[PDB]
């Protein structure tokens, strides 16, 4: 959380495993896996999205879409509102990463796409 | 120190302004009996109940005065679906269950920033009718949203607007004037409470077992528990400040016992 | 071993060769046991 | 002798069971599992690259989408129709017709002692050609890729990406053959002969297994675009199935009466 | 002896003609290991899905001719419903989980007297499609309705009408002559069977382990088993006798391993 | 977890960590370095010699100076151009021009998991053919060294001096290829894939590794200047980092957003 | 070792094949530790 030090809130972080439709109700997504994360003295929340799956590896290129590329969404709802001081910039900002597990594992190496050369 | 992460099941709840969970009339109140009033086999705690069912309440306001409250009924509010309160995988076996009997653990979070002032009086009141008009059926979505908060008068001070049994032509009407069920406003604190303040939290934890008159009640008409939101000083925030603070409430069954299975509860 | 008439010595390894599969943790049995 | 045959369980017996007989060796053990499949046998006739190709795209396909049809090799002894997996099996009886003629394969001596369900092996492909003195080579692309589909310009030669790759193009010598054991890399356990099941969720197709598989196999003459020729080359598929092993006894065809 | 009664969980069922439980490739397909491709922790067997959940099967008559046969898949009954067969706890248990994974013990009742002659063929097939209209699509009650009995044409025989994509417009579309999900009718005694003759039982005991080409596959598609009632000798029965007999089964899943929990299923 | 991100360093976690899990078990170390680089790919499509010729003048070169473009391999995975290193690569959109088209190379698959700064390892030059049925011959000349251009001449035939040579001339056979591993002979201890430094101290450019290679390989017909053919012959190169070690993480190209 | 199958027999030696450094005298590491 990139905003002021003196902001507030409670943010939701929902990864559900794949449906036939997105979530989008607040209420949809509490029923899946969440982590509400609060705001404060610390600022980060390293959220493990895990590893849900029919098999023993997952693709990782969705050319036809299915259970074995795509492994659902992950959505951040705003659970509270920001409650800003007065003077305080309004819409801060999150600032989002991606790490990999200590027990992420790769296989089968391919030809890569040079389509950054072009 | 002031940071409990409180994991249960999937559903891990954090806070950073923590107070301390209020354990009532016991050490642990997660450690519970079987019931002694069956003799089938008890349908007993697993891993898809035991875990956090987050609600909202009504927001709050300069307009609420002092003891306008607003209570949730447990398992009341899964029943109703009060503030969405959708139990899932809980409401789904309440039904199909005829005696119940659980240990609730409550936590109403409430973010009041620095600047504002006012103070939530937060308690989990036994066995109150708080939710169910006089005529004697219980407030819809509706009703629970055309007034927000219910306004402390002299009907609920002294207990003349609890429901009743109307005795009929024979006999003459009486003028009602008390009932067991009333609000003592200025003692709400002898129940396991805690004053959610604008300046030492944002969230109360509160932690009651079982109780109530038999050693299972039934499923679908109990109110053992009542959560019980009590407005003591009034909201007040110069102009500029975050306007009306919602409310929430995070309410997770410790070690249920289910009795008595039959089919979903159709009237 | 089935049909390998190679008893003496394998050149690749036993994984190159095959491909063994990862660990988790004369007599013909029925294919259905009267109980 | 007096049994039950409504139990399910009939044990099988010797002639001395009823009779006064006695036992026979057991001479040979040519029914092995591991034994029977480990022989080579022909997939598919696959014709060869002779340019950039374009991998066929998925059913159902409209009119003048222009792919390249019966290149690829798809490595699966279930019934295969313009090299993508399918569930029933078509040939053709009066060809000679319009429309885009559909390369089907199927593995024949695979089905009539495919008495089981399941099926697990170390595939080994040979691929023997059927052209006189043929220079070739034969790409792979694994269970759960796809195929690199342009050009990279070499020397104003346009050399296609599908020579270059981490997946193995083995270059065959002018006059020689391919060979080389593929090993079990579908995301499934096992490979299903019967399938029930659907691999999608919405508009499934009932008994269509998405990556029963061992890739897909084709050929490309390791000449640029520019040397493309005219006559349509072919080339042979042959498998074999090292290693092999068969979980749940099932059905055989079902051989016709006429 | 001959009266077995198999008490499971609250439903207990008897028998008094049985032959035995025709344990199928293992020694005890109860036993069963959770599944490793899952991380999250399992919601295994509880009490409300340990039992004997019995349905309906279409009657028998004179009417039906030789290997005119009747597919119950599993568990796909409990979706659609098939023949009346309400799973319940199991129903709404499933509908809830993306992986399930479990053994089935099968129990087909048909109650002939010992005047009346024909016998069914009681099978539980591995991975067939013998449900699914040739269109694509999974037949209604009312299809299970109209024709009572799926006769074995040569369609079934060869593996002519099992579902397929669409070639297109741009292809042309070929002779559809064979599929790999055939029934060979002569030999359906491979699979875990027992034979419901007139004259030696009135019930047949199946128990099959689960089988899938993953080691838990989905839930709301999977046709791992499918029960399948072959008419071998037809029904016959002299004027005055008991016509057309029923057909139930009973069905217990057990030992199922249920993974990852997500809401109601909804297309 | 409740984490700081600000610090720099965030500690990987398990599901375990947050939620009630387990661990899963590591399957495969197909991410190791010395694994993952030790596979071919192709380099560079060079064309063969067949006369005595002259290596590329140095940087800016004027017109009318008679040299011989398009015929030397650098074997380096940086950006070359006119078979010198480089450092912006340039690809030729509408080539059909005047000018002189200069032969400009990458190694495509590298820069992809090119995520390191610096690089070691041991080179397996292979040269395949681009010809039907060629006996052609492999020059090189290590890093550091330069090309002996001139001929002398055997028996009234103009024999070019790099036939001889201390360096290895590897003869393919007709119809062969040619293979051999090529040590890390540079001068600098590592090549830099990103470099920021400068060679030379006047007139340097900044970025522009001098030595930073393993030598330069060429092709040529192994006849006399005599036998001169007219029609241009290529040849293809393809490279394998033997035992690679990378030193000091860094980035991955900018993979574009449209 | 890498990608090298070949576990019995090398028969040019270590100094040939690869190419060895001259003296001057699993587990993965972090690459950034905080002190």
């Amino acid at each position: 959380f990139c905003g002021p030090m003196m902001a507030r809130g409670k943010f939701l972080l929902s990864y559900s495993p794949p449906n036939g439709t997105q979530p989008q109700t607040l209420s949809e997504a509490m029923q899946c896996t969440y982590s509400i994360w609060d705001i404060g003295l610390n600022s980060s929340w390293t959220f493990v999205i895990p590893y849900i799956s029919p098999s023993d590896y997952r693709e990782t290129r969705a050319i036809t879409n299915s259970v074995y590329s795509a492994d659902g969404w992950f959505s951040l709802h705003k659970l509270t509102k920001i409650t800003l001081p007065p003077d305080c910039p309004q819409s801060p900002c999150i600032l989002f990463f991606a790490s990999a597990g200590e027990d992420y594992t790769l296989r089968l190496p391919v030809d890569c796409n040079p389509s950054y050369v072009f | 120190d002031r940071v409990t992460t409180q994991t249960a099941g999937n559903t891990a709840i954090n806070t950073q302004s923590s107070l301390g969970v209020l354990c009532a009339y016991v050490e642990d109140p997660t450690k519970s009996d079987p019931p002694s009033s069956s003799t089938d086999q008890p349908t007993t705690t697993f891993t898809a109940i035991d875990r956090w069912y987050t609600g909202r309440l009504n927001s709050w306001t300069k307009a609420v005065k002092t003891f306008s409250f607003q209570a949730v009924p447990l398992p009341g509010a899964f029943l109703s679906r009060q503030g969405g309160l959708n139990g899932g995988a809980f409401t789904a076996t309440l039904h199909r269950h005829f005696l119940m009997k659980c240990g609730w653990q409550v936590q109403v979070q409430c973010n009041l920033t620095q600047f504002h002032q006012g103070a939530l009086l937060v308690a989990m009141v036994p066995e109150t009718t708080l939710d169910v008009k006089p005529d004697g059926k219980a407030k819809s979505l509706q009703e629970l949203n055309e007034e927000q908060w219910v306004e402390m008068s002299d009907d609920y001070r002294t207990g003349k607007n609890m429901p009743f049994q109307s005795l009929g032509t024979y006999y003459r009407p009486p003028n009602w004037t008390w009932g067991p069920n009333f609000i003592n406003p200025y003692q709400v604190t002898v129940f396991p409470h805690q004053i959610l303040n604008a300046r030492t939290s944002t969230s109360v934890d509160i932690n009651v077992p079982y109780i109530g008159e038999t050693p299972t009640q039934s499923s679908e008409t109990q109110n053992s528990w009542t959560l019980l939101v009590m407005v003591l000083v009034p909201l007040d925030y110069k102009e500029g400040a975050t306007t009306d603070p919602e409310i929430t409430f995070s309410v997770r069954p410790t070690s249920p016992y289910f009795n008595g299975l039959r089919n979903r509860y159709t009237t | 071993r089935g049909n390998n008439g190679n008893m003496t010595f394998n050149y690749y390894a036993n994984t190159y060769q095959n491909s063994v599969d990862f660990s988790t943790s004369g007599i013909l049995n029925p294919l259905g046991y009267l109980k | 002798s007096t049994d039950n045959a409504e139990t399910g369980v009939i044990e099988a017996g010797n002639t001395d069971t009823d009779f006064s007989g006695e036992l026979a060796a057991p001479g040979s053990n040519h029914t092995n599992v591991k034994f029977l499949f480990d022989r080579s046998r022909l997939l598919n006739v696959i014709k060869v690259l002779e340019k950039d190709a374009v991998f066929p795209r998925p059913f159902p396909t409209a009119t003048g989408t222009q792919q390249d049809d019966g290149y690829f090799c798809l490595l699966t002894p279930r019934p295969t129709v313009a090299s993508r997996p399918a569930t029933r099996f078509g040939l053709y009886v009066s060809p000679s017709d319009s429309g885009v003629l559909a390369n089907t394969s199927l593995d024949f001596n695979f089905y009539s002692l495919a008495c089981f369900t399941y099926f697990r092996s170390d595939l080994e492909v040979t691929v023997v050609s059927l052209e006189p003195d043929l220079e070739f080579a034969v790409g792979w692309f694994p269970s759960g890729s796809e195929y690199q589909a342009s050009s990279f310009v070499y020397d104003q030669l346009h050399v296609p990406y599908h020579f270059t790759g981490r997946t193995p193009r083995a270059f065959a010598s002018k006059g020689g053959k391919v060979s080389f054991v593929l090993p079990w890399n579908s995301v499934s356990s096992v490979l299903p002969v019967r399938w029930g099941g659907a691999s999608k969720l919405s508009s499934a197709t009932r008994g269509l297994p998405a990556h029963a598989d061992w890739g897909t196999i084709y050929a490309f003459i390791p000449r640029p675009n520019e040397k493309k020729s005219t006559a349509v080359k072919h080339v042979a598929v042959y498998i074999r199935y090292k290693n092999a092993r068969a979980w749940c006894p099932s059905m055989l065809p079902f051989r016709s009466y006429k």
